[PDB]
C-alpha cells in the first residue's frame, strides 16, 4: 500500500511533467521570447511541451505580458476552462508585479491578484533560456507533488 | 450573424490580443469592428512622470519587435528640441542597427504572416536567424531586447571589439535565408491563392485613411521617409524602395520580403563605412561623461550626478519627428515645458491607422482573408494600445 | 597608446549578396509531358 | 486461434499510431531545423506513453452535453470504425479474405462521418454544430472523387477483392498507367483525412471564439486512418510481389512503402499554408472531379481498345 | 461468423477503452448552400452506385452496347456537374 | 530610387503558355517546396543541449542585481541615492544613516525585482560600481515574495557572484 502509492505518485508524476502542453498568452513584448523558446535553438517541444495546443488541451497557462484591467475578466476566464490539474506560470516583470506600468491606472498589479501562480520568472523580458529554466522548475515542482501519499493517508 | 475572432492562434505568438467584432452573411464579412486597448497600459501619462531619460525605456515596448527604432524615433525628437547633434560614428550605428531592426521586424511579419495562414515551417528557420541578430542586440547593450542603446546624443556604449566582423559573417549568408523563405511562398499557388487580391486598397484611399510604409507603397505610392525626409545618414547610403502594383496582401508581401533584402545591402554599406570617434555627443550637459571622468574631475562629476538625478532641461517647445519604422510612419509629438521631464508625449503608431482601415479593407472578403489582413498590416498592439 | 576601436579592415568587408537569386530549374512544359504521356503508354501496353 | 488473430491486428495498430505522434514530431522537428522530443526516453521514445498516461488521467472538460446517450456514441463510432477498416487489407493475407473487399471498405468509410456530426449534435452549442458541418460537407465531397477514382483502378484489376490488386501489379505498379489518377487520389486522403493544408476544422476552430480521454481517443481514431489510407493506398498503386513461401519478404516491402507514404502526410504538413475552405471545395468540385469524370471516362474505354481486357476471377 | 467476431471486438474494445476514458430546435443560421452540398453529394452518390458493377460489366459479349452506356452515364454525370456549375451552384460567395 | 516587384508581363506563345499549363498540371512548382523541407531534414538542427549547453551571452549582459565591496570588503555603497533617483521603474528604495564608525552607508536597499526592468540604469548612475546587473538569469521562485529583495539579498548576491562580476566588469570598462 505505501510502497504502490509511492510508485504510483512517481509514475503520474513522470507522465505529467514530461507533457507539460501550454497555453501562452502572448500579451506582450514576453510573447517575443516565448517564441524563441519554441524557436529551433531551444526547441521546447524537446522537451515535450507542445508548440500549439489549444486552451481545452493545456497543462500549463504562460502569462506572457502585461495584463490590463480590460483583459483581466478574459484572462482569469480562460484559466476557469483549463481541465485540471493546471499551472500558471507568470512571465516577466508585467505579469509579476506590474512592472514599468505598476503604477497606471490600467494595469492589473501582478497577474497572481487574477490567477494563483506557481512559477514566476523575473526579467524585462526573461530571455528564452530563462523561460525555459522556469519551465524545466516547474517540471521540478510536480515532480515533488504527492497527490496519491496524502490521498491514501486521509 | 455576429462572431467575434480569438484573441490569439492557438501557437505562440507575439503581437497582442484582439477583439475583433464581426458581422457575417453567409461567407463573407459584412463589418469588422476591431475592440483594442487590451494591452493599453497608460504609457503616454507615465512618460509625464519621468525624466527624458527615464522615458526612452518606454520606447521600446511599444513596437517590440522594432526597439531601437523606436529609440531612434524618441532619440531624434529629444535632440531636435535640445538643439545639439549625434556625433557621425553614432549615426551610422544607429542607421546600422535601424536595418538590422528592420531586419527583425519583417522576419516577425512575414513569418508569423505564414504561421497563421498555416505555412509554419518558414517560422522556425528564420527565428534562428533573428536569435543570432538577437545576439548583436545583447552585446552591444547586454539585452537581446530592450536595449535602451539609443538614447538623446548618440548611444550608450561604443561597439565592442570584433562585433562589426560577426555582423559581416551574419550578413554574408542572409540573402540565401530570404531565398529559401521565398521558395516556400513566393511561387507557391496556395499562398498566392491566400494573399493575391485580398485586402486590395487604392492609393487615394491609403492617404486619407492614414496608412503609411508597405501600405502605402504596395498600392504604387513613391514614399519612403528614408529618401524623402532622410535622418542620422540615410542620405549617404544607396538603396531602392519596393513598391507594389496591385495594392493587395500578395504585393505587400514581395515589399516586404525586397525590402529585408536592401537593409542588407544598406548593412554593407554601414560596415564598409563606419567612421572613427566618439559615441555621444561631446557636451557633458547633455551626454554623461565617461566613468573615468567622472571619478576624477569636478566638472564631470558634477553633472554625472545631475544628468541621473534631475536630468537635462530641455527647452521650451513642441515637435512632430518621425522615422520610417519598419510598420510604417513612427512619430511623436513631443512637448516640453522648459524642464527636465516632457510635459506631453502623443505617440503616432503606424499600425493604429492601419487597424482602424481593417473594416474597409475586408469588405466583400471571407472570414479567413481577415487573418490574412490583419497579417499583411503587420499589427503590434504594445504600439496600436500605448 | 593609438586609439583602438571596432573598425572595418583594411579596404573594407568583402561582397554581400542581396538580390534574389532562385534558379531555374527542371524541363519545359513540352519535356514534361511528353515523359508523362510515355510513361502512361507504357504502363498501357 | 482467430481470437489471437484478431489481437495481433488491434493491439499493434494502437502501437502504431502512438508512435506515429512521436515520428510526426521529429520529422516535423528536423525539417524545421530543431529536433522534436529526444528527453523522455532515449531519442524520445517515451514520449508517446508519457503523453497517454497524461491525457488519460487529465480531468475531463465536464461540457454537459445535450444527448448524453449521442456524447458517447460519437467517440465509440470513430474508434470502432477506424479498427474496422483494417480487416480485410491484405498483407499479405487479409484478416479476413473478402471477396467484395474494396465495396466494404468503402462502405465502413462512409460511416465515418456519422461521428462528426453526433458529436456536433452532442456539443450543444451553435457554433460546434456549424463546425461540424464544415467538416462533413467536406469529407463527403472528397468521398465522391475517391470513390469514383477508386473505380477507375479496378477496371485494370477486374475485382473487388483486394488481393486481386497484388496480382493486377506482379508486372508492374499501377502508378504508371494511373499516375494522374495516384495524384488526385493521394489529394483527396489529405483532404478526405483532414489533414494539411486542408486541416480546416483545426485552423477555423483556431479563429472563432465559442468554437482529454475523449480527445485521445477521437485522434487515435483518426490516426488510424492516415495510416489505413496509406497502407490502401500502397496496396491500390504501388503493389507489392507477393512470395507464397517467403510471405514476410512481402510484409517488409509493403510496410516500408507504407511508412513512406505515412511519412509523406508529414512532409507536405510542413511544407505549405493552409487552404480556405471556399478553395478546398473549388478544388474538388471544378477540378479533381471534372479530371476524375473525364479519366474514369477513359479508364472504361482504354482496356477495351486495347484488348486488355482482366478477368474477373 | 468470423467477421461478425471481428466487428464485436473491434466495437466491444471501442466500448472498453471510452468507459475508462469518461469515468475509471428552430432553423440554424447555416445558409443555403451547404445545403445544396449534401444534396449535390447524394446525387452523385445514386448515380455512383450505378457505376460500381463496370467491373463485371466489362466481360460481357455485348462490349458495343456495354460500353456505349458507360459513357452515357458518366457522360450525364458531366452534364449534371456542368449545370450546377453554370447556374452559380458551385460558388460560396 | 524604386524598383517594382511585380510587375511583369507573362509571355503569351504557345511555349510559356505551355509551360505554365505544366506547372498547373503536374504540381511542380509545390514538389520545388518539397525539395527546400526534405533539404532542411538532414541539415544539423540549430538546438543546443539545455541545461548542459548555454546561450552564449556577453559581459554586458544585464541579469541579476548585486551590490558589491572593495577589496577590503568594506561595502562600496554611500546611499547616494543616485540609482534610486534614475530608476524608471521606482523598483529602489533607499534609507542611510551614519554607520556606528561614521560611515555613509544604508540601513534599507531594496530592490523589488517585479518592478525592475532589467535596463541597467542604476548601474550608469552609481558612481562607486556598488550596485551592478550580474550574470545570473537563472533565478525563477515559486512565490511573489522572494522577487522582493532587500539588503542582505543584494550582498549575499555580490558576495556569491564577484568572483564573475569582477571579470565581466574588466572585461567591460574600458567601454564606459
Ligand atoms: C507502463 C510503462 C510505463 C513505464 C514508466 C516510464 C518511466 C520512464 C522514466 O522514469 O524515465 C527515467 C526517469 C528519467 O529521469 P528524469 O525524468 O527525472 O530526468 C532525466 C534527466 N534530465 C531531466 C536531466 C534529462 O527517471 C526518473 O526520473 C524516475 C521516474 C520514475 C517513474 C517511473 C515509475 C514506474
Ligand atoms: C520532392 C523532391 C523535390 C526535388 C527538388 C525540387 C525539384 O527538383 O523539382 C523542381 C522542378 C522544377 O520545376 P519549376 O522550378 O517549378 O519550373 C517550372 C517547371 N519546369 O520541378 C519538377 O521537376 C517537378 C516534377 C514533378 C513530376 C510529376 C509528379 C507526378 C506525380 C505522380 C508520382
Ligand atoms: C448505432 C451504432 C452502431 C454501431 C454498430 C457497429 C456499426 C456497424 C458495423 C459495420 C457492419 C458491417 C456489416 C456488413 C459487412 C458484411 C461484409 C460482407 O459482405 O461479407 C463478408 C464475409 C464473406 O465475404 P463476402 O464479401 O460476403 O463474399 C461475397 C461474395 N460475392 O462474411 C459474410 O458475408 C457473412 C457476414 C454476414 C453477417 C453480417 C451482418 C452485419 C450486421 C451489422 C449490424
Ligand atoms: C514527389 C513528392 C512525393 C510526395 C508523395 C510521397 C510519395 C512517396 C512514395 C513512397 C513509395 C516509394 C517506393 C518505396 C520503395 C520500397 C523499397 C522496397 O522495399 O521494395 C522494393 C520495390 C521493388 O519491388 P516491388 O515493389 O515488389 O515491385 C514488384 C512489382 N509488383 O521498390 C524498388 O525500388
Ligand atoms: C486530342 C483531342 C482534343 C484536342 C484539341 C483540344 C480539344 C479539347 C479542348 C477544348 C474543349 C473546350 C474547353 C473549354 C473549357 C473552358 C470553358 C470555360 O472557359 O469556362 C471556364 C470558366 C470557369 O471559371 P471558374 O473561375 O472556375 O468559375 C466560373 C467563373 N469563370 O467558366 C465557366 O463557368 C465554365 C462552366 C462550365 C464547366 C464545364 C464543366 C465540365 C464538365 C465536367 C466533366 C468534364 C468533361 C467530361 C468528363
Ligand atoms: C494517349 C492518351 C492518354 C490520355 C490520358 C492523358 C492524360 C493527360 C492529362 C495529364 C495531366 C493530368 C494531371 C492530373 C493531376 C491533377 C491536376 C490538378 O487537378 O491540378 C490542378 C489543381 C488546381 O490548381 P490551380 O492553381 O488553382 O489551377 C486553377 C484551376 N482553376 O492544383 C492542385 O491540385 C493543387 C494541389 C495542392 C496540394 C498538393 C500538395 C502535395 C503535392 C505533392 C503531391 C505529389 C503526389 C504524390 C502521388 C502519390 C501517389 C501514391
Ligand atoms: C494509461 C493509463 C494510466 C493509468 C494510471 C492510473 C493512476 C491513477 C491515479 C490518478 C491520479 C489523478 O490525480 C488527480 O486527477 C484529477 C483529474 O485527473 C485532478 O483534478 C481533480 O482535482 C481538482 C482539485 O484537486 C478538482 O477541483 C477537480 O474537480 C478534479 O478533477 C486532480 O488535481 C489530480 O490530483
Ligand atoms: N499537440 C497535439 N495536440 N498533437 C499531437 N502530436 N498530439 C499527440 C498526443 C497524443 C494523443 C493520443 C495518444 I494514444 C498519444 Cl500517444 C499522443
Ligand atoms: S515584462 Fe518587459 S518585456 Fe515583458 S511585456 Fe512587460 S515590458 Fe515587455
Ligand atoms: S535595472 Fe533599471 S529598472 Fe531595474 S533597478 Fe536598475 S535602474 Fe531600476
Ligand atoms: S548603489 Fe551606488 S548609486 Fe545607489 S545609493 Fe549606493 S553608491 Fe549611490
Amino acid at each position: 500500500g505505501e510502497y504502490v502509492v509511492a510508485k504510483l505518485d512517481d509514475l503520474i508524476n513522470w507522465a505529467r511533467r514530461s507533457s507539460l502542453w501550454p497555453m501562452t498568452f502572448g500579451l506582450a513584448c514576453c510573447a517575443v521570447e516565448m517564441m524563441h523558446m519554441a524557436a529551433p535553438r531551444y526547441d521546447m517541444d524537446r522537451f515535450g511541451v507542445v508548440f500549439r495546443a489549444s486552451p481545452r488541451q493545456s497543462d500549463v497557462m504562460i502569462v506572457a505580458g502585461t495584463l490590463t484591467n480590460k483583459m483581466a475578466p478574459a484572462l482569469r476566464k480562460v484559466y476557469d476552462q483549463m481541465p485540471e490539474p493546471r499551472y500558471v506560470v507568470s512571465m516577466g516583470s508585467c505579469a509579476n508585479g506590474g512592472g514599468y506600468y505598476h503604477y497606471s491606472y490600467s494595469v492589473v498589479r501582478g497577474c497572481d491578484r487574477i490567477v494563483p501562480v506557481d512559477i514566476y520568472v523575473p526579467g524585462c523580458p526573461p530571455t528564452a533560456e530563462a523561460l525555459l529554466y522556469g519551465i524545466l522548475q516547474l517540471q521540478k515542482k510536480i515532480k515533488r507533488e504527492k497527490r496519491l501519499r496524502i490521498w491514501y493517508r486521509r | 450573424s455576429n462572431l467575434t475572432l480569438n484573441f490569439g492562434p492557438q501557437h505562440p505568438a507575439a503581437h497582442g490580443v484582439l477583439r475583433l467584432v464581426m458581422e457575417l452573411s453567409g461567407e463573407m464579412v459584412r463589418k469588422c469592428d476591431p475592440h483594442i486597448g487590451l494591452l493599453h497600459r497608460g504609457t503616454e501619462k507615465l512618460i509625464e512622470y519621468k525624466t527624458y531619460l527615464q522615458a526612452l525605456p518606454y520606447f521600446d515596448r511599444l513596437d517590440y519587435v522594432s526597439m531601437m527604432c523606436n529609440e531612434q524615433a524618441y532619440s531624434l525628437a529629444v535632440e531636435k528640441l535640445l538643439n545639439i547633434r549625434p556625433p557621425p560614428r553614432a549615426q551610422w550605428i544607429r542607421v546600422l542597427f535601424g536595418e538590422i531592426t528592420r531586419l527583425l521586424n519583417h522576419i516577425m511579419a512575414v513569418t508569423t504572416h505564414a504561421l497563421d495562414i498555416g505555412a509554419m515551417t518558414p517560422f522556425f528557420w528564420m527565428f534562428e536567424e533573428r536569435e543570432k541578430m538577437f545576439e548583436f542586440y545583447e552585446r552591444v547593450s547586454g539585452a537581446r531586447m530592450h536595449a535602451a542603446y539609443v538614447r538623446p546624443g548618440g548611444v550608450h556604449q561604443d561597439l565592442p571589439l570584433g562585433l562589426m566582423d560577426d555582423i559581416y559573417e551574419f550578413s554574408k549568408n542572409f540573402s540565401l535565408r530570404i531565398d529559401e523563405l521565398e521558395e516556400m511562398l513566393t511561387n507557391n499557388r496556395i499562398w498566392r491563392n491566400r494573399t493575391v487580391d485580398i485586402g486590395i486598397v487604392t492609393a487615394e484611399d491609403a492617404l486619407n485613411y492614414g496608412f503609411s510604409g508597405v501600405m502605402l507603397r504596395g498600392s504604387g505610392i513613391q514614399w519612403d521617409l528614408r529618401k524623402t525626409q532622410p535622418y542620422d545618414v540615410y542620405d549617404q547610403v544607396e538603396f531602392d524602395v519596393p513598391i507594389g502594383s496591385r495594392g493587395d496582401c500578395y504585393d505587400r508581401y514581395l515589399c516586404r520580403v525586397e525590402e529585408m533584402r536592401q537593409s542588407i545591402r544598406i548593412i554593407s554599406q554601414c560596415l564598409n563605412k563606419m567612421p572613427p570617434g566618439e559615441i555621444k555627443v561631446d557636451d557633458a550637459k547633455v551626454s554623461p561623461p565617461k566613468r573615468a571622468e567622472m571619478k576624477t574631475s569636478m566638472e564631470s562629476l558634477i553633472h554625472h550626478f545631475k544628468l541621473y538625478t534631475e536630468g537635462y532641461q530641455v527647452p521650451p517647445g513642441a515637435t512632430y519627428t518621425a522615422i520610417e519604422a519598419p510598420k510604417g510612419e513612427f512619430g511623436v509629438y513631443l512637448v516640453s515645458d522648459g524642464s527636465s521631464r516632457p510635459y506631453r508625449c502623443k505617440i503616432k503608431a503606424p499600425g493604429f491607422a492601419h487597424l482602424a482601415g481593417l473594416d474597409k479593407m475586408s469588405k466583400g472578403h471571407m472570414l479567413a482573408d481577415v487573418v490574412a489582413i490583419i497579417g499583411t498590416q503587420d499589427i503590434v498592439f504594445g504600439e496600436v494600445d500605448r | 597608446s593609438k586609439v583602438k576601436q571596432d573598425m572595418p579592415p583594411v579596404g573594407g568587408y568583402g561582397p554581400i549578396d542581396y538580390k534574389r537569386n532562385l534558379p531555374r530549374r527542371g524541363l519545359s512544359g513540352y519535356s514534361m509531358f511528353a515523359v508523362g504521356i510515355g510513361a502512361l503508354l507504357f504502363g498501357y501496353w | 486461434m482467430f481470437m489471437i488473430n484478431i489481437l495481433m491486428l488491434i493491439i499493434p495498430i494502437l502501437l502504431a499510431v502512438a508512435f506515429l505522434t512521436l515520428v510526426e514530431r521529429k520529422v516535423l522537428g528536423y525539417m524545421q531545423l530543431r529536433k522534436g522530443p529526444n528527453v523522455v526516453g532515449p531519442y524520445g521514445l517515451l514520449q508517446p506513453i508519457a503523453d497517454a498516461i497524461k491525457l488519460f488521467i487529465k480531468e475531463p472538460l465536464r461540457p454537459a452535453t445535450s444527448s448524453a446517450s449521442m456524447f458517447i456514441l460519437a467517440p465509440i463510432m470513430a474508434l470502432g470504425l477506424a479498427l474496422t477498416m483494417w480487416i480485410p487489407l491484405p498483407m499479405p493475407y487479409p484478416l479476413i479474405n473478402m471477396n467484395l473487399g474494396v465495396l466494404f471498405m468503402l462502405a465502413m468509410s462512409s460511416l465515418a462521418v456519422y461521428s462528426i456530426l453526433w458529436s456536433g449534435w452532442a456539443s450543444n452549442s451553435k457554433y460546434a454544430l456549424i463546425g461540424a458541418l464544415r467538416a462533413v460537407a467536406q469529407t463527403i465531397s472528397y468521398e465522391v472523387t475517391l470513390a469514383i477514382i477508386l473505380l477507375s483502378v479496378l477496371l485494370m484489376s477486374g475485382s473487388f477483392t483486394l488481393s486481386t490488386l497484388i496480382t493486377t501489379q506482379e508486372q508492374m505498379w499501377l502508378i504508371l498507367p494511373a499516375w494522374p489518377l495516384a495524384m488526385m487520389w493521394f489529394i483527396s486522403t489529405l483532404a478526405e483525412t483532414n489533414r494539411a493544408p486542408f486541416d480546416l476544422t483545426e485552423g477555423e476552430s483556431e479563429l472563432v471564439s465559442g468554437f482529454a480521454g475523449p480527445f485521445a481517443l477521437f485522434f487515435m481514431a483518426e490516426y488510424a486512418n492516415i495510416i489505413m489510407m496509406n497502407i490502401f493506398t500502397a496496396i491500390l498503386f504501388l503493389g507489392t510481389s507477393h512470395n507464397p513461401h517467403m510471405p514476410e519478404l512481402y510484409t517488409i516491402n509493403f510496410t516500408i512503402k507504407s511508412l513512406l507514404l505515412t511519412m509523406s502526410f508529414l512532409w507536405i504538413r510542413a511544407s505549405y499554408p493552409r487552404f480556405r475552405y471556399d478553395q478546398l471545395m473549388h478544388l474538388l468540385w471544378k477540378n479533381f472531379l471534372p479530371l476524375t469524370l473525364a479519366l474514369c471516362m477513359w479508364h472504361v474505354s482504354l482496356p477495351i481498345l486495347t484488348s486488355g481486357i482482366p478477368p474477373q476471377t | 461468423m468470423n467477421l461478425m467476431l471481428a466487428l464485436l471486438t473491434n466495437f466491444t474494445l471501442a466500448t472498453l477503452l471510452v468507459i475508462i476514458a469518461f469515468w475509471l430546435s428552430a432553423r440554424l443560421p447555416f445558409s443555403m448552400k451547404f445545403f445544396l452540398v449534401a444534396i449535390t453529394f447524394l446525387l452523385f452518390d445514386l448515380e455512383i452506385a450505378l457505376l460500381l458493377p463496370l467491373p463485371w460489366a466489362s466481360q460481357t459479349a455485348n462490349l458495343n452496347t456495354m460500353l456505349t452506356m458507360a459513357l452515357f452515364l458518366i457522360i450525364l454525370l458531366a452534364v449534371s456537374l456542368a449545370y450546377e456549375w453554370t447556374q452559380k451552384g458551385l460558388e460560396w460567395t | 530610387t524604386y524598383k517594382y516587384v511585380n510587375l511583369r508581363e507573362p509571355s503569351m506563345d504557345m511555349k510559356s503558355v505551355t509551360d505554365r499549363a505544366a506547372q498547373t498540371l503536374l504540381w511542380t512548382e509545390l514538389i520545388r517546396g518539397l525539395g527546400m523541407t526534405l533539404s532542411y531534414l538532414f541539415r544539423e538542427p540549430a538546438t543546443i543541449n539545455y541545461p548542459f549547453e548555454k546561450g552564449p551571452l556577453s559581459p554586458r549582459f544585464r541579469g541579476e542585481h548585486a551590490l558589491r565591496r572593495y577589496p577590503s570588503g568594506e561595502e562600496r555603497c554611500i546611499a547616494c541615492k543616485l540609482c534610486e533617483a534614475v530608476c524608471p521603474a521606482q523598483a529602489i528604495t533607499i534609507e542611510a544613516e551614519p554607520r556606528a564608525d561614521g560611515s555613509r552607508r544604508t540601513t534599507r536597499y531594496d530592490i523589488d525585482m517585479t518592478k525592475c526592468i532589467y535596463c541597467g540604469f542604476c548601474q550608469e548612475a552609481c558612481p562607486v560600481d556598488a550596485i551592478v546587473e550580474g550574470p545570473n538569469f537563472e533565478f525563477s521562485t515559486e512565490t511573489h515574495e522572494e522577487l522582493l529583495y532587500n539588503k542582505e539579498k543584494l550582498l549575499n548576491n555580490g558576495d556569491k557572484w564577484e568572483a564573475e562580476i569582477a571579470a565581466n566588469i574588466q572585461a567591460d570598462y574600458l567601454y564606459r
